[PDB]
């Protein structure tokens, strides 16, 4: 209840390899509607490299590991968010340096940092319609939970609750950033892909907490 | 270009300037496999393949993937020019070989070890004097080649910054590979230091010069009773409280051989022999604390 | 654009679309200490500019790198274009920020955080409608912005080719500062091992899965008799005859915890074997408890 | 003389980078006449790099040394010669992995490799007025003081004159390779600037290997 483990962050990143590959379709059927027909496959592309190299790091420290996560993400998933969901690995890896296991406070931080990463490469606002859409809530909810002592387990299961609320209310919101951006007001009526690839990332985190 | 006639050379022996045929086209099978062996060097150059033709579109081009034996991986770009080479042979699993098309960058890159172009009738093949080619070689993480990066295009659009660009995307395929090779080796060192730790008889705790734990081992941890996967990246100064003979010598960079000590953990006095080895780097004093069984 | 309609409602403020005059420019001191902190970034990125000019030349273009407060470092490419420039005010340590030259890709990049073309009346200053600029930020091994590449050309030769270059090449250079830094972390994990290896109480000897010692320290050399600073990087098979007992462990890639065993003249030890199980192969780490 | 200590290697490249310093208007002067007058200015970034990084990786091995500086020559010198002595180091680095000292035939397998690794990399021949002519008799240089069984302090000093009369040798070549060729018969006349830095190289080698 009281920490997260490496095992449990090992575990998460082998289900976020998972969710990508059977949610790959969906994912690149909500970019059809407002990208380029995209962030599905290169979401797997990234993520499928991810868990390959995963083995052979499982028994080194979140911090390690978190790093060669996000540099791979960063030069193999291309695109907006290939260079933002590796800056929040690496910006999360830069604060768990050598750690073992990760309080509630402590994941709270990594989260935050990563999420700071996140806007300030990619100057994203609330109500863009991008993935900090998403980030900038779950950050704000795990840092309630951490306030109010929450084990864990159910932290992350407020945080992926919050996710999806956030990733749905991508649905309304115009796009100002990223190629969505280009549709002007034909935006507004479709879930952001990146929002919903956050959402999965959450969920999975959530999953791994129980074990 | 003493480099275009050399080719002619070469091509002059076994094949002629009119003739185009059928590609010679991997496939099925042993196309599967080549894919799957260039992996690593693919993945990395269809991202970046991506991002150029993003910031590129529109334009009538094509960027093309080749292995080391100028087999053709993966194309992306403009449809429509991607499917008049495509009507010229030009797909997934197509050699490029300089024996097979004769004289063009494509090929030349890697055969002469550098970014190349050729246009119009510098080609061997009159088929390809409508098209530009430029490309450059890419290298290993260990210097040889790997494969070769290409753009394709109608040879009265080609512009004076298409080559420098497969060369720039070229070195950066390399040199990405080279970044996923370093961490491996930093990996390997790290097994290393792992094993050592586990499989020694010393106590072993080793912190920052910042202050934070880096590792500790079964040993320590029972020992200095701390707890064996929670301490690791904390401050030292809220793990335990360090002897006075310890504080000096910290403070002071100065070692200490199999000499006496007495520790405190959470209200409790622990007795041991213990060796403290400064590292002294550029970023400041880093140390190591080794807990000597009696 | 909406970028370049937002950039100019900021420029709207407090500049006017056809003034232009003398440069804000760093100079002397203050520029060299710019020019000094920006080494690691300015060598990687001259190499790099130098090159693409190479093959890219003859063509009225020239090449910029920025740091992150958009103050010219270098700059290089077509001797005339660089005069035509340099005469507008853009020279080593002109500073070229939106709330001095209006919109321009020049700052616009780092503003955005990404790659960015502004060509002829895009331009809020007038002087600058003859003209396009590409720009790409680069960043740290850290993820920080650390400076830009640039590409300018009159505004009739631009090509489609320019952005995606100014792109690659700053992910070029931003790579390669990522690889200095992966290297310097791996020196420092080396000084843990070193620093471990001299102090500790144990000896150890530790080959490779091709067969090559990789580190002994001064204890193992001493009872193994072995050249304390030869043996590295040597076949193990030639330095020393093992025992039986290890002979057939090593051949197993199975451990030796706390084991008995007698070298070759005649050394009686307690050792300890480790195997390190890898993707290239197995390792071994051997360990000789001081009786 | 038996061996070439690692300490060794460390003031051979510590030596280098004076070289390349004091020797910088000479070799771009010679760069001029036949290129595009860069040569000196170019290795002496690299190189001044080089030297820079060497005290921190000092108390490591000859491997890890050569790499290092491979790396570095790679990527901050530019144009033909960069990458050619940066795989000159690289290949060198990976024939002496975790050494402390190389004997007389080891030294020879390293420079061995290292030239392989630069004619398979520029494709350059016996007589194409490039660096190649200096490196190739160098390694025969070595190669022959090896079966001989020369001391490494005399073997070197050999080697460092052949490199310099294999230098001078170039001035009579035409080009064939890189930016000089450009110039045709005119090239003939002048001595080749990357030939002129290997013999740089081998000369400081030689005193290192006095200390
Ligand atoms: N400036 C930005 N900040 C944060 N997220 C962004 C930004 N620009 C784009 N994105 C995210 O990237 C997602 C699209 O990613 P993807 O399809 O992988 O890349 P691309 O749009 O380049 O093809 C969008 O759904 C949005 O969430
Ligand atoms: N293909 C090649 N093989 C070997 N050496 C080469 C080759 N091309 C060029 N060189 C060497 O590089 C030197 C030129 O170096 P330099 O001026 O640093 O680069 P650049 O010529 O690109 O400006 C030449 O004197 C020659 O020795
Ligand atoms: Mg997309
Ligand atoms: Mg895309
Ligand atoms: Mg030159
Ligand atoms: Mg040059």
């Amino acid at each position: 209840g009281s920490s997260l483990s490496r095992t449990q962050i090992v575990n998460w990143l082998t289900r976020c390899g998972d969710i990508f590959s059977t949610e790959s379709e969906y994912l690149t059927g909500l970019d059809r509607e407002i990208g380029d027909a995209d962030h599905g496959l290169n979401m797997n592309r990234g993520f499928s490299k991810v868990v390959e190299k995963l083995p052979a790091i499982a028994d080194k420290d979140i911090g390690f590991i978190l790093k060669n996560t996000g540099m791979t993400l960063l030069s193999s998933v291309g695109g907006a968010s290939g260079p933002l969901f590796g800056t929040f690995f690496i910006r999360a890896a830069q604060a768990t340096q050598a750690r073992q296991s990760l309080t509630l406070e402590e994941l709270y931080q990594m989260f935050r940092d990563g999420a700071d990463g996140v806007i300030s490469r990619g100057k994203a606002e609330p109500g863009d319609k991008t993935m900090c859409d998403v980030w900038v809530p779950v950050v704000e909810s795990l840092r309630q939970s951490s306030e109010q002592n929450l084990s864990v387990p159910v932290a992350l299961e407020a945080a992926s609750s919050i996710a999806e609320s956030a990733a749905q209310s991508t649905i309304t919101m115009q796009a100002r950033k990223g190629r969505a951006s280009y549709l002007g007001e034909r935006s507004i009526g479709h879930q952001d892909p990146g929002a919903t690839s956050v959402m999965f990332m959450m969920q999975m985190l959530a999953l791994a907490a129980k074990e | 270009s003493p480099l275009i006639a050399t080719s002619w050379e070469r091509c002059n022996k076994l094949m002629k300037r009119e003739t185009w045929n059928v590609p010679h086209q991997a496939q099925g099978v042993t196309f599967a496999s080549i894919y799957r062996r260039k992996k690593a060097m693919l993945t990395l150059g269809q991202a970046a393949l991506e991002d150029a033709w993003e910031y590129m579109a529109p334009r009538e081009c094509a960027l093309f993937i080749l292995d080391e034996t100028a087999c053709i991986l993966s194309r992306n770009g403009d449809p429509q020019t991607l499917q008049q080479l495509s009507a010229l042979g030009f797909n997934d699993g197509t050699y490029c070989a300089e024996g097979i098309i004769g004289t063009c960058a494509l090929s030349l890159a890697a055969i002469s070890g550098q970014a190349v172009k050729t246009m119009a009738d510098q080609h061997f093949k009159q088929v390809l004097w409508n098209w530009a080619f430029c490309a450059t070689p890419l290298f290993d993480s260990k210097g040889r080649l790997t494969g070769t990066i290409a753009l394709a295009c109608p040879v009265e659009q080609t512009t004076a910054a298409d080559l420098p660009l497969t060369l720039a995307i070229a070195r950066e395929v390399g040199n990405l590979l080279l970044t996923d090779s370093l961490l491996a080796e930093t990996n390997r060192h790290l097994n290393q230091l792992n094993a050592l730790l586990e499989s020694m008889d010393d106590g072993v705790i080793s912190w920052d010069e910042q202050g934070n734990l880096q590792f500790i081992n079964a040993q320590a941890a029972r020992v200095l009773r701390l707890d064996a996967t929670a301490s690791q990246g904390r401050a030292i100064t809220e793990l335990l409280t360090l002897p006075a003979v310890l504080q000096q010598a910290i403070k002071q960079a100065h070692p200490l051989k199999h000499v006496e000590a007495t520790f405190e953990s959470q209200h409790q006095f622990i007795d041991a022999v213990i060796t403290l080895k400064p590292i002294i780097e550029t970023q400041g004093t880093s140390f190591i604390l080794l807990l000597h069984p009696v």
